[PDB]
RNA sequence: CAUUGGUGAGCAGCGAAGGAUUUGGUGGAUUACUAGCUAAUAGCAAUCUAUUUCAAAGAAUUCAAACUUGGGGGAAUGCCUUGUUGAAUAUUCUUCAAGUGUAACCUCCUCUCAAAUCAG
C-alpha cells in the first residue's frame, strides 16, 4: 500500500493484504476470470464435488489392484465422468485426480460450448445470448449461462427459433 | 464376503459413490 | 416436416396425425396420403411465464411456446395439448381453431405462471425475490445450502437453486365422459364433464 | 435498464497494481 | 432495366382552431381492499412522564451442543483421547508418552483450452 522504507520492511516481515495463503493465491478468481461466472460460489460449488470426485478415487485406489469390485466401479466412475466430457481421455485412470479440476469441469460449461463453436465471438457474449434468451438446448430455451452440459447434450445446442441473432448468422 | 474391514471399505465407498452419483447426476440435469 | 417435431400423437384412425413442431404449430398429416391435412397454430394462444429470473418478457419469450404431449379426443375431433407452460390447450380438429384455453396452476413460486411481473420486484440490481433468503431460517437445515448450480429437472428440489417451473409433462384424454387428465408439475389434474359432482348440502341449520 | 451479464468483479491478478507482481511496470 | 435504395425535389392524396419525433419527472395498477402508533382486552393519535414501579411467575443433558471441513500427503509446534506421573483439596492442575489422531498449523493439486496467432 505503501512502497514502504527499507526500515519498514524488515519489521513486517509477514504481512500482506492482497495475497494470502488462506486466500490460496486467489486462484479460483483467476478460473473465475476465465470463464466469467457471475456468482463466487459456483467455483466452490464445482470445488465440493471435484474433491469429492478424488475422495472417491483416492479410496479407490487403495483396495488391492485386481479386485473385482475396484476395477468394475472405476470404470463406473470413469464412463460416467466421460459422459459428462469434464475429462478429455478415458483410458488412463489418472485424470480422476490429475485432469478433474474446476476448470476442466467449467470448461463444459455452456458458453464454453458455444464459444468453442464459433456462434459467439467471446466468451461473454455468449453469456449475453443466454441472456437475451437466444440459445437452446435441443427442445429447451435456457435462460441460465451457468448450464452444464454432458458431451452428448453437445450436439444438441443450437440458437432458438425466429431469433434476431439467428438471422445475423 | 471379502475381508470384513474391505467390506466396511466397499460399504462406505459405495455410499460415497451414491453421494456423487447423486451430485453429478443432479449436476448432470439428468437428461 | 420443415421445423423439429416431438410429442407425436395419431388420431385413433389412424389416417391423421398431430405433430408439434418447435414452431409450436401442430400440423395434421394424413397416412393413407403424404400430404399434410392442415395445421393449427398454438405460438400466438399459448400462456407462458416469465420467470423472476427471465431477462426477456414473454412476449418473445421462447421457453415453452411449444407442446410436450399432444392427444386426440375419442372421437378424434378434438385435441389436448400440454408443455412447458402454464397452458393447456383444446383444439377442435376439423374446425382447426382452440376450443379453451386452461391454467394448470396459478402460483407465485412456481416459476412459469405470471405473464407479467410486479415492477416493484424490479430492484436496482437484481430483483426483489432472487437474493438468498435461506441463509436467514433459524434452522440450521433450512440454513444449508446443497444446490448445485445448474440443474434443470435433475434429482430434487432444493437443488435447482431456482423456482420450478410450471410444466406439464403427460396428457390423456377419458374414454367414457370425455374427462382429460394431466400429470403437472404439481401433481394430476383431472378436467371433466361429470359436471353437478360439486357436492351441495340444502338447507343447512 | 442494466446490463447483461452482472458479474461479481473482483480481484485481478493480472491487472492490480496493489500486487507486488505487478509493482514492476 | 428491377431498383423493390434512400436522399432530394415535388404532386396527386389524406387532412376541424398543427403534424411528426425524442425524453425527464411523478402518480396509477402490475396477488383479492378490514385504518396508524404503542408496553395493546386497553390507552394513544396535543404525550406517556412526577402509578410503570412494587407484585407474582421466572435457572436440566448434572459441561447435549461445527448436523456446516475442496482432495492428497504429513501434521513438527498446539489441541484432543486414553496410557502414564506429581501436587492441592471424591475433582481440577503440573509432568509424559501412545494416537494410517486432528476444520489449528506445512506443502502438492484443484491454471496452460481442437480459443487464436506463429515460424515448418
Amino acid at each position: 500500500v505503501r512502497k514502504l522504507k527499507h526500515h519498514e520492511q524488515k519489521l513486517l516481515k509477514k504481512v500482506d493484504f492482497l495475497e494470502w495463503k488462506q486466500d490460496q493465491g486467489h486462484r479460483d478468481t483467476q478460473v473465475m476470470r476465465t470463464y466469467h461466472i457471475q456468482n463466487r460460489e459456483d467455483y466452490h460449488k464445482y470445488n465440493r464435488i471435484c474433491g469429492d470426485i478424488r475422495r472417491l478415487a483416492n479410496k479407490l485406489s487403495l483396495l488391492p489392484p485386481t479386485d473385482p469390485f475396484r476395477r468394475k466401479h472405476e470404470q463406473l466412475l470413469l464412463d460416467k465422468l466421460y459422459a459428462m466430457g469434464v475429462l478429455t481421455t478415458k483410458s488412463k485412470i489418472s485424470d480422476l485426480e490429475n485432469k478433474v479440476t474446476v476448470s476442466a469441469i467449467c470448461r463444459r460449461r455452456l458458453p464454453v460450448i458455444m464459444h468453442r463453436l464459433k456462434m459467439a465471438e467471446t466468451i461473454q457474449d455468449a453469456v449475453k445470448f443466454i441472456e437475451q434468451g437466444h440459445v437452446r438446448v435441443g427442445p429447451n430455451l435456457i435462460n441460465d449461462p451457468a448450464y452444464l452440459v454432458t458431451r452428448n447434450m453437445e450436439d444438441y445446442v443450437t440458437w432458438v427459433d425466429n431469433s434476431k441473432i439467428k438471422k445475423t448468422l | 464376503a471379502l475381508s470384513e474391514e474391505l467390506q466396511k471399505a466397499h460399504s462406505e465407498i459405495s455410499e460415497l459413490y451414491a453421494n456423487l452419483v447423486y451430485k453429478l447426476d443432479v449436476l448432470s440435469s439428468v437428461h | 416436416v420443415y421445423s423439429d417435431v416431438l410429442a407425436l400423437s395419431m388420431r385413433p384412425d389412424g389416417k391423421e396425425v398431430a405433430v408439434s413442431t418447435l414452431k409450436g404449430q401442430i400440423s395434421i398429416f394424413n397416412i393413407e396420403d403424404a400430404k399434410q391435412v392442415g395445421n393449427i397454430d398454438c405460438r400466438k394462444d399459448i400462456i407462458s411465464g416469465r420467470f423472476n429470473q427471465d431477462r426477456f418478457t414473454a412476449k418473445n419469450s421462447e421457453r415453452s411456446k411449444f407442446f410436450t404431449t399432444i392427444h386426440y379426443s375419442f372421437d378424434g375431433m378434438a385435441i389436448v395439448a400440454g408443455g412447458n407452460n402454464n397452458s393447456i390447450c383444446l383444439y377442435d380438429v376439423p374446425n382447426e381453431v382452440l376450443l379453451k384455453r386452461f391454467i394448470v396452476s396459478r402460483n407465485m413460486a412456481l416459476n412459469g405462471t405470471l405473464e407479467f411481473l410486479n415492477s416493484k420486484k424490479m430492484t436496482e440490481a437484481g430483483s426483489l425475490d432472487l437474493i438468498d433468503d435461506a441463509g436467514e431460517n433459524s434452522d440450521l437445515e433450512d440454513r444449508i445450502d446443497n444446490s448445485l448450480p445448474g440443474s434443470q429437472r435433475g434429482g430434487d428440489l432444493s437443488t435447482r437453486k431456482m423456482r420450478p417451473e410450471v410444466r406439464v409433462t403427460s396428457v390423456q384424454f377419458s374414454p367414457t365422459a370425455n374427462a382429460f387428465a394431466a400429470a403437472s408439475t404439481e401433481g394430476l389434474l383431472i378436467y371433466s364433464t361429470n359436471d353437478t359432482i360439486l357436492f351441495d348440502p340444502f338447507d343447512l341449520d | 435498464t442494466r446490463k447483461f451479464g452482472l458479474v461479481k468483479r473482483t480481484l485481478n491478478t493480472k491487472k492490480d497494481q496493489r500486487l507486488k507482481k505487478n509493482q514492476e511496470n
